């Protein structure tokens, strides 16, 4: 037998970043699996040039993910902060560069709130996902 | 203890 | 004029008050935080790595005071805010900050605001602030 | 700035000015601008809109807005025609420290010469009490 | 032959309201015909959507069934680009729910290729009861 | 022509 | 910044 | 009135 301390916020965060950006490249059509009924997703200010509202739950998020046409998504992660927050959650701030559809790497930040899934030990879901490119602003 | 994993809670409605 | 609160209004009002206080009375900033609050404001350690977060009002008071905020000027270019776990508000901020009348430095920041437990009163549970130049540079 | 940010900032500035100096509200409007602020005519029919700064000023001064208090419950704003912004507002307006009255309002804001400057092309305001009551 | 003036904003607005709320009751699956590629639609957690396709999806989501409407008042004013801005104040019952007060804001633009043809550039709906308290 | 409605 | 006023 | 301050 072997007992260790609960995974740290930083371990949960770093493992989350590894799986999230891998899936974005490899199977963006499977990213929706990370989210639950009450999850919010926000990816940039503008979509066809129109202001994009937050969407909620797996289906609307799957749709929003599919609409962004993630193809050949290359990510360079430069820094990850992950801290304990409300309700045994983890707040993550990612700083990195992202290329979609062979466009040039652009600086971004991404804010996530991760929450315990509730039924499986060390399992989390994404409650909040907020992406912004720096150039945007 | 199982390793760190990710996914939404069970929803048989959706 | 009174406005019915929303997460976005809470977040923009918060960012205004925080950066006003950082300019006018940085020595009072620590009063936004509680015992379990996290705080980092960029910096590189003697090893060239990103500075560690500190926890709780006493450490945060020490850390803020150690930053020597003098005539701090901020240009906020992006604020977004969403409801999160336990009636919290997660806030994403991007902008420029000039300290001690030096050059403006781009930053990427995440707050988690939590109900203080006084209606529509919030404290800062988490303050993640990084300068782009120490991460991307 | 997003349509919502333009719309929310406009609504705060409008209802602030209606309290501090309603005699200066006309400054938001142009020669083709429309304005109505509830009211019932001598036949009991909702009052007509008026057009242009002169008549808008006359109509505003007619309201005798005094110490008005405003509760903004809802603001929605979309991009519209010609880089304008259409704003939907619901809230409560108290005049001369009488009871708060529910209102339903639409603005069309349009680019003014100066960057991120807007004027009010249309101001449609109705009190619920005169329409449903 | 007979030529008449341009229809007034209020004649376009009243005719729009008649056709729109009739179609909401009779065939909500045909409402998408009123919109263009650049149109915005929100039936106020609701996200705004753009174009006939996404608007059709949102309208079909609302499962409009046995929709009864009482229109209490229409405002319709000329706006930007030969458009009409419309504010509706009414009561709406969906799926045999109790009548609830609403407003709806529309911007109607000329369709371009036909005289006196308009489409819906902007459609913003909100129930009162979910805003006041 | 009477007042009519439809996308372009 | 965002400003408001009628055209000249 | 929205206000800010620690526990």
């Amino acid at each position: 037998s072997m007992v260790m301390e609960k995974p740290s916020p930083l371990l949960v965060g770093r493992e989350f970043v590894r799986q999230y950006y891998t899936l974005l490249n490899q199977a963006p059509d499977m990213l929706h699996r990370f989210y639950g009924k009450n999850s919010s997703y926000v990816h940039g200010g503008l979509d066809n040039g129109k202001p994009a509202d937050a969407v909620y739950g797996q289906k609307e998020i799957h749709r929003k993910v599919m609409s962004q046409n993630f193809t050949n998504c290359h990510t360079k992660i430069r820094h990850v902060d992950a801290h304990a927050t409300l309700n045994d959650g983890v707040v993550v701030q990612v700083m990195g560069l992202l290329s979609n559809n062979n466009q040039a790497l652009r600086r971004f930040m991404q804010t996530f709130v991760l929450a315990p899934e509730g039924s499986v030990a060390n399992k989390f879901y994404v409650h909040n996902d907020i992406f912004r490119y720096q150039d945007e602003v | 203890a199982p390793r760190i994993t990710f996914g939404g809670p069970s929803d048989s409605t959706g």
